[PDB]
C-alpha cells in the first residue's frame, strides 16, 4: 500500500 | 464566476473550524464540478460526515473516501471514476486543492489540500482550486497527523455546501 499522491 | 465552497472540519467531534475553497471551473469545469457537486451532496451522496484519513504534515491532507473512509473507496458524479480533465494547473504551493487517484484516468472523489508546494505532483495530479479561507484551519489539522498519514485524532467533515 502507497497511497498517492506520494511524498518526496 | 468560479464557485466557492466550505467544510466545517470537527477533531473527536470537537468543532475546529471552516475551510473555504475557490474551484476553478474555468479551467477545469468537470472536475470542479464533482467537487463542488460531492460538496453540497446534490446527487445524494458526498463529503458530509467523511473523515480526512491521511494527514502528513509539511506535504498534504488527504480526504474524500466517503465510502470506506480509508484511501481505497469513493466515486464521482459520473461513474466510479474519470479521466484526468487537464493539468493546466500546478501544484505551486500550499492551499492548492488536487484530485488523489490510483493513476492516469482513476479520479473520484478523493482529493488533499497541499500544505507545502508539491511540483513533483505536477501532470500526475489534477489541480482543481485553493483554500480561501481557514488555511490556518488546515495548518491546525497536521497536529493529527504523522510521517506515514495515520491521524492520532479522527478528523470528520461535519458539514460542509456552497456560499
Amino acid at each position: 500500500p502507497r497511497p498517492r499522491p506520494r511524498p518526496r | 464566476v468560479n464557485p466557492t465552497v466550505f467544510f466545517d472540519i470537527a477533531v473527536d467531534g470537537e468543532p475546529l473550524g471552516r475551510v473555504s475553497f475557490e474551484l476553478f471551473a474555468d479551467k477545469v469545469p468537470k472536475t470542479a464540478e464533482n467537487f463542488r457537486a460531492l460538496s453540497t451532496g446534490e446527487k445524494g451522496f458526498g463529503y458530509k460526515g467523511s473523515c480526512f484519513h491521511r494527514i502528513i504534515p509539511g506535504f498534504m491532507c488527504q480526504g474524500g473516501d466517503f465510502t470506506r473512509h480509508n484511501g481505497t473507496g469513493g466515486k464521482s458524479i459520473y461513474g466510479e471514476k474519470f479521466e484526468d480533465e487537464n493539468f493546466i494547473l500546478k501544484h505551486t504551493g500550499p492551499g492548492i486543492l488536487s484530485m488523489a487517484n490510483a493513476g492516469p484516468n482513476t479520479n473520484g472523489s478523493q482529493f488533499f489540500i497541499c500544505t507545502a508546494k508539491t511540483e513533483w505532483l505536477d501532470g500526475k495530479h489534477v489541480v482543481f482550486g485553493k483554500v480561501k479561507e481557514g488555511m490556518n484551519i488546515v495548518e491546525a489539522m497536521e497536529r493529527f497527523g504523522s510521517r506515514n498519514g495515520k491521524t492520532s485524532k479522527k478528523i470528520t467533515i461535519a458539514d460542509c455546501g456552497q456560499l
